[PDB]
């Protein structure tokens, strides 16, 4: 993962149960951005027609 | 979630220990003749356990017997 | 997988079914054609409804249509093209156009 | 009457009959049969009906009464027409 | 995931994931007791009739939805229609009586 | 018991296998049996005239030679 | 007037046997060939299991051969191939048949546990099975000869029996024989035979077995069925598309297992038709018959044979019976449960900005969900030429559509449902608010009801389509309409955790801070003082406030006073609506006090003001929680200064008891339990040491010397307020964390001496492991156990609905405080609140009507009761309600999420069960503690299980004595003064007796000790006695766990437990039969002043366990849901049983309106149309 500066305190309820409240600086820094690779395939079959 | 699992454990542990704890009672005072067989109760058992009614001999024996049938 | 009561047959989808979005538009394609043929001339409606299976059984050879009007032949063959030509450009064209994908 | 329905629940007791009566009213309006008896705030017919229950202009009695009235309003128009089914005699 | 109207299973005319526009949410037994505990009589019917099992009802509804008439013309779930045939194909004469 | 494989095996286990000779004991009665009806058929007047009308159908092109006979004794 | 013919909206459903001529009525051709499709042109082969001539066209409105392809041609049967052209739907509707050569036994009526073919002839099964495989001949109508009508002979025997009597006696074998017996057998004749034998020979061994048959016969007569029909002549075939042969990808095919089965049956049948014209020997034509009898059985219900396997595939093939049956019952009605259009789901997140009546729904989701609505509204306002354009528009996600979606979204609720749906609050209706993001935003106050945390749980959405569903979801399922738990009238929308920690810190005071002692005009300027940093939130302050009290005759009175408060409490009053007193916000406000506040707001101002109030509470608590800056660091967890001391002391205590063990003063088992106490004590010392230090030791000064107050340490505020954590859990952070015990339960003799602020070491953690793992293990199984208990309870309730308004009975149960040995384990006010009085209650002095007859005891009444010393009240209960087939509104109570009385039609049976079954998760499934107490102890109660070593009770009053002696059982003889003496029961004299042997004993006394069976209490002590036994002994377990369940619910379950009764007199009913007290109660009324007195009849209420009670249901469709399906239909089909729906389960099955709630109106209105004209 990536460590970050974390501070424990109620923030107007945006961490009510275990929910987490994140600063824009993280998504701007592309740092918890995650790269995924899917494999999609096309098949030429033989049908009765 | 999961928190309750911990909670469950605490209640169980507490109950078991408590039963055990009670099986010793508290400020008792009485005589010295064993109720089963009359053998001499030493004041050590009187002062360790307030209200002891079973000699050391019987306080094994019975315990021992219960184990055997297990 | 899972050994679960998920069985092969439970995933075999129906391909003969007609999804509503299409059953929807078909109920609406009749609407547009109907209104387009009344906003025409009454002869161009009977002429066009006839060349296609539109609310009639079978469709008719363009000659069959000519005898039914007593003015026959090449005559009917032009009324058709102009009626299509009429429904071809806008005011009229707009609505039917959208059915094409 | 959007947030809570409690005020309509007083006017009809059932809390169930409310849902049914209010619906029968809502369809009079959604399928544009009629127009509302109380200012429509761009509220859909769901609540527009519920507003009418609170303000007391729509209940089961009135609807059955208002319905039974139209039955005879439309009966009058067809009168000179359905009578022309003397073809059966 | 979300689905308005999608694929339906062949054997049971029931919402089914086919093009990854996935099948609708499953509305199991416990979720029915939920509606039974409220008075939600219509919400329940629609849930296991036109919203799922009613091969005829689902299209009658969708057409009504776009016409802007919120109604249901329900009729009978195919799930039960197959049971009647499945029972009737055993030695059992299962009928619908009366009127 | 149940499952049919057992109760078939047992039902046919009673019938005892034939001897080298006993095969012909039954074979002889077969010939006798068929022959008895062959002679009973030969004796029937309508059975005769029928084979005449049916043969007269084959020379007039209203049947074929294969439709009626399968060869003779020779 | 004319009746009808074609498809009507049916009511009622009938089941029965099928005549062979009847099966032919359904068939549209005989399937004659084991052929499927062609092998080249994959067309269906005529005429076989798949066929157009018999079943239907392969493609819509198009002839098979192709002559007629025009959609106009419908009723045309093509001259080429007999194929009428209609929808392909009929390949799913049309049945067919096979005519069988030889008869074949229907495996269900032959092998369902009590063989129907067996006891209809009074003939054993192993004999019938013998006839079928040709092992032995059986007589049929033996005539005047030598042989019984049902006697069985062997080959060698039949021959010898034949040589004597040629004709005039007949025997057969194989299916044809059974079919003969049933045909010839006359039930009516045999009925007359069985009537004489009952009265002629007087025997309990004889007439108990005799009567069980005769009623079974005349059932089958008045049924309508003909016994021959259990032998199949004609066999129906299932429409092709329900066992299809559809193609797959890669050009390979897939097909149903019924096809392998049906094929084999067709072949063996055909091969038998051939063998009959080949005059094959009996040894073969028999063997063939045997194979067909097998192949039919493998088709119908495979498994009651040798288990025919599918072709080349080891797995056995799924039969017709296996296609209905399952786990449990009909798969289709079992969860789940059918997938459902217009729905979706994703992860849920927070959104404190929500009003309580709304929720955050992703743009992307709402677009796909309401798609037909958008297509509609789009073309309604004219933005789209046609639907196909609208499709392309929302597909294009043109910005114009967003403004349309917000229209269709406004007054259109959606349903939110989270994972295990436990009570009706598990589904709730919200108004949708559009959200950028792919998560659902869930109002935090509803999190309690859903038992939702945010560790990544997902919820589903559902669109109320029909107009009804919107108004149903808005007036019943909306968030704001259900704020009270239906289990216990208390609010379930209590502020959870973050929000209460907020208010606590706010309405709290410290000794000296900014703003000390000044005075302010009103709440408005108290905020002004704080927001600008002039005053501290918590400082002692007099301010002018104006409270209200509606203490007039429904009229608001105002009071203004200079109240002594704090700045925080001042600011807070700005929320509290009108009629509440300023006293309610003058305190410290913990989670406990914060919910009682919401409660009083409801019971004084009503639903509407409480809702919007409850929103303000959340909004404000969150805001100030953020301002407070409460946190938690290492230095927050303050260890006691004495800890290491306490250890070394209790450590020396073990060293004392150790010295004594080695020197034999104390024994070994003794020493274990000695050490465990001196450790167990020290932990209580360490716990209440830090708790004295932690609680108050913030010692701070005001102008003068020194002072101390409740600590403001972070971690304390959390527990004291109730936001999270308790002195119990805290005890593991600062003080030592207990002793742990291995899974056994035998607690280990060297406790965890370390805590979490310190490290644990190797061993201490490893010991902590056991308790931790079993903890998770347990609660994993405790998930399955909750689920099963609630399921059984709705099965026995369900169909129970509020039906009448007031049954008008004066009968009811006596409510007192529970007083469980110690002091007042539950108040009287709680037991009686929301219930309606049986009879008027009098003061301690009399002539004085306090509450007059049946009045709904709301909060005022309960205090006017508690004002006087009112000690016990009689209240109407569901167990007493005279109304048959339901519960009258009065006898129930009030409870709901709404505070008024229960409405007609509310389906209280279900909601009772849920309320009981939801908290089941919080009960332990171990055993706890001779006495027991836990969740399985509950089921044992609801199941009426007689306990292991019961006590026994006085069967009648009078003087007792012992007679005879120690014969394994010593006879005890009670003898009443006036009545007959005849009771002598033989008691095992090796259980300790408690009865005084020459004393008079009141019927229902303790004649030994130990638990007693609920079956007794009902019988010996009374219907109201047993009902009180259950409610108190079950509530004991819940109330030990801090769970509030109003007795009301437990009572409705009890009602269903004693639904049944047994008869004692005669006249018109069966003297001994067990039946519902309903049917009697109505019918002794239908004889007390009707036909004859006849006589009669007296009955006796009988206690059935929930699982047994539910098992008896009137609707046979309901039974095939949860009972064993094969048995239910078989048992029901011979009887010709007619199901009228009426219940809930079945109407869901058949997919019509539930006969409760909104539907009750309809079913009631339609049920009366029946049995009428
Ligand atoms: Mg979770
Ligand atoms: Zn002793
Ligand atoms: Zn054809
Ligand atoms: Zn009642």
């Amino acid at each position: 993962g990536q460590n970050m500066r974390v501070a424990f305190m109620p923030w107007n309820g945006y961490n009510f149960e275990d929910s987490i409240l994140v600063s824009e600086r993280v998504v701007q820094e592309d740092r918890f951005t995650t790269i995924h690779i899917q494999e999609l395939a096309c098949v030429s079959r033989d049908t009765k027609l | 979630e999961a928190d309750e699992a911990y909670s469950v454990t605490e209640q169980l542990t507490m109950t078991g220990i408590n039963r055990i704890r009670q099986k010793i009672n508290a400020h008792g005072i009485p005589v010295y003749l064993c109720e089963a067989c009359g053998n001499p109760i030493p004041e050590a058992r009187r002062k360790i356990f307030p209200g002891v009614t079973l000699c050391v001999e019987c306080q094994a024996y019975q315990e021992r017997q219960r184990k055997h049938y297990a | 997988g899972d050994d679960e009561d998920s069985h092969l047959g439970d995933f075999i989808e129906d391909t003969t079914l007609e999804l509503p979005l299409d059953s929807a538009t078909t109920e609406s394609l009749r609407a547009a054609t109907h209104d387009v043929l009344a906003g025409l001339t009454a002869r161009e409606a009977k002429v066009l409804r006839m060349r296609f299976g539109i609310d009639m059984n079978t469709d008719y050879t363009l000659e069959e249509v000519g005898k039914q009007f007593d003015v026959t032949r090449e005559r009917i063959r032009q009324i058709e093209a102009k009626a299509l030509r009429k429904l071809r450009h806008p005011s009229r064209s707009e609505v039917l156009r959208s059915f094409l994908d | 009457a959007r947030v809570t329905v409690q005020d309509a629940v007083e006017k009809i007791g059932n809390r169930f009959d409310l849902v049914l009566v209010a619906a029968r009213r809502a369809r009079q309006m959604q399928v544009g049969g009629k127009d509302p008896l109380v200012p429509e705030e761009n509220d859909k017919t769901t609540v527009i009906a519920l507003r009418e229950i609170e303000e007391g202009l729509i209940n089961n009695q009135i609807l059955d009464v208002r319905e039974r009235q139209e039955q005879q309003e439309q009966e009058a128009a067809e009168l000179q027409a359905v009578t022309a089914i003397a073809e059966g005699r | 995931h979300a689905r308005s109207t999608g694929s339906y299973s062949l054997v049971t005319q029931q919402p089914l994931g086919g093009k990854a526009q996935f099948g609708g949410q499953r509305f199991g037994e416990m979720e029915v007791w939920a509606l039974e505990a409220y008075g939600a009589a219509y919400t329940l019917q629609e849930m296991l009739t036109v919203k799922s099992d009613d091969v005829n009802g689902r299209t009658k509804m969708y057409k009504n939805i776009v016409d802007g008439n919120h109604q249901m013309e329900p009729g009978m779930p195919e799930s039960f229609n197959v049971l009647l045939k499945e029972i009737r194909s055993l030695g059992i004469n299962i009928e619908l009586e009366d009127e | 018991t149940t499952d049919p494989v057992r109760m078939y095996m047992r039902e046919m286990g009673t019938v005892e296998l034939l001897t080298r000779e006993g095969e012909i004991d039954i074979a002889k009665r077969i010939e006798d049996g068929i022959n008895q009806v062959q002679c009973s058929v030969a004796e029937y007047p309508e059975a005769i005239t029928y084979l005449l009308e049916q043969y007269d159908r084959v020379e007039a092109e209203e049947a074929r030679l294969s439709d009626l006979i399968t060869g003779f004794v020779d | 007037l004319k009746a009808q013919t074609k498809t009507e909206e049916f009511d009622a459903i009938k089941i029965a046997l099928a005549s062979p001529d009847m099966i032919r009525s359904w068939s549209f051709g005989e399937v004659k060939k084991p052929e499927t499709i062609n092998y080249r042109t994959f067309k269906p082969e005529r005429d076989g299991l798949f066929c157009a001539r018999i079943f239907g066209p392969v493609k819509d409105y198009e002839c098979l051969c192709g002559k007629y392809k025009r959609l106009k041609h419908r009723g045309v049967i093509c001259e080429k191939c007999g194929v009428e052209v209609t929808q392909t739907k009929v390949r799913r509707e049309r049945m067919g048949h096979i005519e069988l050569a030889s008869p074949t036994a229907h495996i269900w009526f032959l092998k369902s546990l009590p063989s129907r073919i067996g006891l209809l002839l009074d003939m054993p099964l192993r004999d019938i099975e013998r006839v079928l495989y040709f092992e032995s001949y059986v007589v049929i109508e033996g005539g005047m000869t030598n042989l019984e009508r049902q006697q069985i002979l062997t080959e060698e025997q039949y021959l010898d029996a034949l040589e004597e009597f040629g004709d005039e006696f007949d025997a057969k074998m194989g299916a044809e024989a059974i079919q003969a017996l049933l045909k010839s057998m006359d039930l009516e004749q045999e009925c007359e035979q069985l009537r004489e034998e009952l009265n002629e020979t007087n025997s309990e061994t004889k007439r108990k077995k005799l009567t069980k048959r005769i009623k079974l016969l005349e059932a089958f007569v008045q049924s309508g069925n003909k016994p021959e029909w259990m032998i199949l002549t004609v066999l129906p075939v299932l429409p092709p598309d329900l066992r299809p042969l559809v193609p797959l990808d890669g050009g390979r095919f897939a097909t149903s297992d019924l096809n392998d089965l049906y094929r084999r049956v067709i072949n063996r049948n055909n091969r038998l038709k051939r063998l009959l014209d080949l005059a094959a020997p009996d040894i073969i034509v028999r063997n063939e018959k045997r194979m067909l009898q097998e192949a039919v059985d493998a088709l119908l219900d495979n498994g009651r044979r040798g288990r025919a396997i599918t072709g080349s595939n080891k797995r056995p093939l799924k039969s017709l019976a296996d296609m209905i049956k399952g786990k449990q019952g009909r798969f289709r009605q079992n969860l789940l449960g059918k997938r459902v259009d217009y729905s979706g789901r994703s992860v849920i997140t927070v959104g404190p900005y929500l009003r309580l009546h709304q929720c955050g729904l992703p743009k992307k989701m709402a677009l796909e969900l309401f798609k037909p609505f958008i297509y509609g509204k789009l073309e309604l306002r004219g933005l789209a030429t046609t639907i196909k354009a609208a499709k392309k528009m929302v597909e294009r996600e043109e910005a114009v559509v967003w403004d349309i979606l917000d229209e269709v979204i406004r007054e259109h609720p959606v349903l939110l449902n989270r994972a295990p749906t436990l009570h009706r609050l598990g589904i709730q209706a919200f108004e949708p608010v559009l959200i950028e993001g792919k998560a659902i935003q869930l109002h935090p106050l509803v999190c309690a009801a859903y038992n939702a945390d945010f560790d990544g749980d997902q919820m589903a959405v559902h669109v109320p389509l029909t107009l009804e569903a919107q108004l149903e979801a808005r007036a019943l399922m909306m968030s704001t309409n259900n704020i009270l738990s239906p289990a216990n009238g208390e609010p379930i929308i209590v502020p959870s955790q973050d929000v209460v920690l907020g208010l606590y810190y706010m309405t709290r005071d410290c000794v000296n801070a900014k703003g000390e002692g000044m005075v302010l005009t009103g709440p408005k300027e108290a905020e002004r003082l704080y927001r600008s940093g002039l005053a501290s939130l918590h400082a002692r302050v007099k301010v002018r406030i104006t409270e209200y009290e509606k203490d007039a005759n429904g009229e608001l009175v105002a009071k203004t006073s200079l109240k002594d408060t704090t700045v925080g409490r001042a600011i807070l009053w700005m929320i509290v609506p009108k009629g509440l007193p300023y006293s309610i916000v003058n305190q410290a406000l913990g989670k406990k006090a914060i919910s009682k506040m919401l409660n009083t707001c409801y019971r004084i101002l009503g639903l509407k003001p409480t809702v919007i109030f409850a929103d303000q509470i959340m909004y404000t608590g969150f805001a100030y929680a953020a301002r407070s800056g409460a946190s938690v660091g290492i230095d927050d967890m303050v260890i006691p200064e004495k800890k290491h001391e306490i250890i070394s002391e209790a450590e020396a205590e073990v060293a004392e008891i150790q010295e004594q063990f080695q020197s034999g003063l104390v024994t070994a088992g003794e020493r274990y339990n000695k050490v465990i106490d001196i450790w167990a004590a020290a932990n209580d010392r360490v716990s209440k040491a830090m708790m004295d230090n932690l609680q108050t030791e913030t010692v701070i000064n005001r102008d003068g010397q020194e002072e101390k107050q409740v600590s403001f340490n972070s971690i304390y505020m959390m527990a004291d307020s109730g936001a999270r954590g308790s002195a119990a859990q805290i005890r593991q952070l600062a003080g030592m964390r207990g002793l742990m015990a291995k899974p056994d339960g035998s607690i280990i003799e060297t406790p965890i001496t370390a805590n979490f602020r310190e490290g644990l070491n190797v061993l201490q953690y490893f010991i902590s492991t056991h308790g931790a793992r079993k903890g998770l293990a347990d609660t994993a199984l405790k998930t399955a156990n909750s689920g099963y208990l609630t399921r059984r309870l709705v099965d026995v309730a369900q169909d129970l609905v509020v039906t009448e308004d007031d049954c008008g009975t004066h009968e009811g149960i006596m409510m007192t405080p529970v007083i469980e040995g110690g002091d007042v384990k539950e108040p009287l006010r709680d037991r009686v609140l929301g219930r309606v009085t049986a009879e008027d209650v009098l003061k301690p002095g009399t002539a004085d009507i306090l509450v007059p007859r049946n009045t709904l005891l709301h909060e005022q009444w309960c205090d006017l009761l508690e004002e006087n010393s009112v000690d016990a009240v009689k209240v109407r209960s569901v167990v007493s309600c005279d109304t048959d087939f339901g519960v009258c509104a009065h006898c129930y109570g009030r409870d709901l999420a709404r505070g008024h009385i229960i409405n007609k039609g509310e389906a209280i049976g279900v909601i009772a069960a849920q309320s009981i079954g939801e908290p089941g998760t919080q009960l332990t499934m171990r055993t706890f503690h001779d006495i027991t107490g836990g969740l399985p102890r509950v089921a044992d109660l609801f199941e009426a299980r007689r306990p292991k070593e019961p006590a026994i009770l006085a069967e009648i009053s009078g003087i007792v004595s012992f007679g005879k002696e120690t014969k394994g059982k010593r006879r005890l003889v009670i003898t009443p003064v006036d009545g007959s003496d005849p009771y002598e029961e033989m008691i095992p004299k090796w259980r300790q007796l408690n009865v005084f042997e020459g004393e008079r004993v009141e019927r229902g006394d303790v004649i030994s000790d130990g638990p007693e069976a609920p079956h007794d209490i009902l019988r010996l002590r009374g219907v109201h006695a047993v009902t009180r036994y259950i409610v108190n002994e079950v509530q004991d377990v819940y109330r030990l766990q801090g769970v509030k369940i109003n007795d009301k619910h437990i009572e409705v379950i009890v009602r269903q437990m004693l639904r049944k009764a047994t008869i004692v007199n005669a006249g018109s009913s069966d003297f001994l039969e067990g039946e519902q007290v309903e049917y009697s109660r109505v019918k002794i009324a239908n004889r007390e002043l009707e036909a004859n007195g006849k006589v009669g009849a007296t009955y006796s209420r009988d206690l059935l366990g929930i699982t047994k009670a539910s098992l008896a249901t009137e609707s046979f469709i309901s039974a095939a849901s949860f009972q064993e399906t094969t048995r239910v239909l078989t048992e029901a089909a011979v009887a010709g049983k007619r199901d009228e729906l009426r219940g809930l389960k079945e109407n869901v099955i058949v997919g019509r309106l539930i006969p409760a709630g909104t539907g009750y109106a309809y079913h009631q209105d339609r049920m009366r149309r029946r049995a009428a004209g």
